[PDB]
Parts: structure tokens; C-alpha cells; sequence
């Protein structure tokens, strides 16, 4: 065997419906509530013709920008969302600060990478001894250490 | 009409991605939080105390971020400075970052509305109280720090002594429709 | 403690109409109209 | 004057042909007539 | 496997689909009874030690 890394993914998702609406704000759709409101009730006032045709027009003319900028907004979440770019190896770490990640501590793991001579992964020793706080040794230490904080693990 | 429609179309969708690519470049901006940023930017100055246990021990450092940025620091005088009131006004003219005491930080940021902290903490100094060598009362003073920071006296007295879109943007056409229809009557 | 950074918030506001006809020019945004008005007179022409 | 002499040695409408793309078409209605 | 990224790495134009599929380990031959093979399997450790 070797070792490799383990982490979750993607916490947190969401179904329908809040996942379809949301680049719009709500209130906005209570301002095309009130809009609408505002267009219901035009045809009483006419009971009591292009007077009403341009203004028919020029609210066609102003919900084709409501339609275009709502699918702007979509297509805009979408192209990042697939801009997205998770990582999987160790020279991404080994770039990368942030992240914590550990092996069992006072372990074979530990001394073993210790006695691990690629400049590169000693240079991750050295990187795993420069936060000392951050160390667990056991197993139930790092299932609590991954399962709340981001924190890698280097094991068996 | 029918040209005209399709002509229409044409200039409606042009300018609708239009704008939509240039939100796109307002989603697609990211600010700047690590020192990996640091790492890998260039244009910005960033610093500390010159000659100070800060710079010391960005010498000593063994991160390869912060070794190539200590050889930044060491290759480039010029953002190297060492009072607190030259950095000062070094952030607050030139593009330049100041990694320094976080304690310090939040006395300064209590004292102007213009400031923002980046991240958190690099690493862990423990500045620390101590006695005569042999010394038993070390003790005394070891467990009322742990009765005393498990009262957090200490931050009363912290708090005590360091204190001091578009989306939003289209109503006005939104409101429009009534100034449009007061004067097709009469 | 340990080491950390400051840096000052640069910050803006005005959202507007002028700020939604942006990435077209106004003089082009102007023509608009005076390409459309053409239309709506030979309407006006052809009609009467 | 270092730099004096410096510098003495060393000085020394994308889319708008459109709408008349669209103007070609002006002469639809005019033959109709008859 | 390591000629196929020979292969790969000789020849600009290769996709690799996925990775190992077994265990094979290529050994070097020695006759039954060999007297060496404790010191081999020391220097084996002693080298991936030295890697």
C-alpha cells in the first residue's frame, strides 16, 4: 500500500426551489408584483387606440431588459460555477498554505516522513512541525479535526 | 417589419451579452486574503519592522512563500522602512501591505474608520511574564493566569483599554410607467 | 498573537441608470432612437 | 546637471455600419404603387 | 506501465486512461540459495532509503 489523502466535498446543496430563483432579489419580484399591479387595472380606467399601444410598447420594450438582464445574471452564475477548480495532489499543497493536514503524529507516518528526503516533502514536515497547535495523533483526533475544520490527513 | 424585428433582436441581444459579459468580469474578480496572493503578486509593496524580531524571523522562516518573500524584502529597500508612522503613511499613499503585531492592529483600527485588517494570524509568539531563575511564585502567577484568563478578565481589560446593484439600479424605470401615464389623457 | 496584515478598504457607490447603459456608447445610445424615429415617420408617412 | 546633461546627450462605432446594412432596404414599397 | 510512460514521455500525442491495474514486481535474478540475498534486500531498503 501507500498513502493517500481524504477529505468531504461540497458542503452543502440545495434542491428546488431556492435554487432556481435566487440571483433575482426578492423584493424585486415584489416590484414586478406592484408592476403588474400597476398594468391590471388600466382597462377599468378605459371602460370609465395607440394611447395605451405605446405604452404597451414601451413596457415591452422595458421587460425585454428585465428578461435580458435576469438570463445575464443566470448565465453569469453559470460560467463561473463552472470556472470552478477543485485539487487533488500534494504539490498542490505543496504550493498552496491554507489548508491544514497532518499525519499520525509520533507515528511510523510521522518519523517515516520525517526521515523522507524530497526537499519538497520534508519541506511539508517542516511545514507540519512550523504549526505545532494544529497536531492530533489518533483516529478519532482526526475524524473531528476533518469533520469540523479543513484539515487533510496523511494515513494508512 | 420583419427585418426590422430581426434587426432589433440583433441589437437587443448584442448589448444584452454585452452586459452580461461585463457582470460576468464582476463575478469573475476575486480580493486578496493569504499572503499566497503575496506570493504570487507582485505589483504591491508589503513589510515590517526593519531590522525587528518580525524581520528576523522572516530570515529565519523556513516557508518557501515567505522565504521568497523575505528575499523580496531583502532585494527591495525601498518599501523597507522602519518607524511605525513611516508605514503608516506608506499604506496610506502607496500600495503597501504591513505584516506586524495583531494587538497593535486593532489599537490602530480603533483609532481610524479608513483601515482593514487581511487574514489572520501568520504564526504564534507568546509574549510572556517572568521571574527571578528558581522561582516558585512563577507558579503563583502561572495559576492565576489560568483562574484569571478562565474569568477573561483579560479581555474586559482588553475591550477596557483598546477600544476607541443593478439589482438595486433600474427602479428609476421601475417608477417610469406612471409619469408615462399621466399625460396620455389629457 | 502572531504576524498580520492591514490594508485600507477602497470603496465607491453609484448605482444609476447612467451605470446600466454602460458598455454601450450614449451617443450610440442616443441613435438608437434617431434610427428608430425614422421608422415610426415613414410609418407616418405611408399612413397618411 | 548630471541629469542636464542627461538630457542633453540623451533627447531628441463597432456596429455602426449596421444601421445601414439594414438601410439598404429602403426601397421596398416604392414599385409597389402599380 | 514504465514503458508505456516511456511511451509517453518520448511521444507528445498520448492520453493515459487511468492507472495500475495489478501488482507485478520485476525482481532481479538469483540462483536458489544464493548467499547475497539478505545483503540484497538490505541495499534495496538501504536505496529506497537513498531515493
Amino acid at each position: 500500500l501507500g498513502v493517500s489523502i481524504l477529505y468531504r466535498k461540497p458542503n452543502g446543496t440545495n434542491p428546488s426551489v431556492f435554487s432556481f430563483l435566487n440571483p433575482l432579489s426578492p423584493d424585486i419580484w415584489m416590484y414586478v408584483l406592484l408592476a403588474y399591479l400597476g398594468v391590471s387595472v388600466v382597462l377599468f380606467v378605459i371602460a370609465r387606440a395607440l394611447s395605451t399601444r405605446i405604452i404597451g410598447g414601451i413596457w415591452w420594450f422595458f421587460t425585454l431588459i428585465i428578461i435580458s438582464s435576469y438570463t445575464a445574471n443566470l448565465a453569469a452564475f453559470l460560467t463561473v460555477e463552472r470556472m470552478e477548480s477543485p485539487i487533488d495532489s500534494a504539490d498542490d499543497l505543496a504550493k498552496q498554505t491554507k489548508i491544514e493536514y497532518g499525519a499520525v503524529k509520533d507515528g511510523a507516518t510521522m518519523t517515516f516522513f520525517k526521515k523522507s528526503k524530497i526537499s519538497t516533502f520534508e519541506k511539508m514536515w517542516a511545514f507540519m512541525s512550523s504549526k505545532p497547535s494544529a497536531l492530533v495523533k489518533n483516529n478519532e483526533e482526526g475524524i473531528q479535526r476533518t469533520l469540523t475544520a479543513d484539515y487533510a490527513l496523511l494515513m494508512e | 417589419g420583419g427585418i426590422w424585428w430581426f434587426f432589433t433582436l440583433i441589437i437587443i441581444s448584442s448589448y444584452t451579452a454585452n452586459l452580461a459579459a461585463f457582470l460576468t468580469v464582476e463575478r469573475m474578480e476575486s480580493p486578496i486574503d493569504s499572503a499566497d496572493d503575496l506570493a504570487k503578486q507582485t505589483k504591491i509593496e508589503y513589510g515590517a519592522v526593519k531590522d525587528g524580531a518580525t524581520m528576523t524571523f522572516f530570515k529565519k522562516s523556513k516557508i518557501s512563500t515567505f522565504e521568497k518573500m523575505w528575499a523580496f524584502m531583502s532585494s527591495k529597500p525601498s518599501a523597507l522602512v522602519k518607524n511605525n508612522e513611516e508605514g503608516i503613511q506608506r499604506t496610506l499613499t502607496a500600495d503597501y501591505a504591513l505584516l506586524m503585531e495583531s494587538t497593535t492592529i486593532e489599537y490602530i483600527t480603533q483609532r481610524n474608520c479608513n483601515l482593514t485588517q487581511i487574514g489572520g494570524l501568520i504564526d504564534s509568539k507568546g509574549y510572556g511574564i517572568g521571574t527571578p531563575m528558581g522561582s516558585p511564585y512563577r507558579d503563583k502567577i502561572t495559576i492565576a493566569i489560568l483562574q484569571l484568563q478562565e474569568e477573561d478578565k483579560l479581555h474586559i481589560m482588553k475591550e477596557k483599554w483598546w477600544r476607541g446593484q443593478k439589482i438595486g439600479g433600474i427602479f428609476i424605470v421601475l417608477a417610469a410607467g406612471l409619469v408615462l401615464s399621466v399625460l396620455v389623457a389629457v
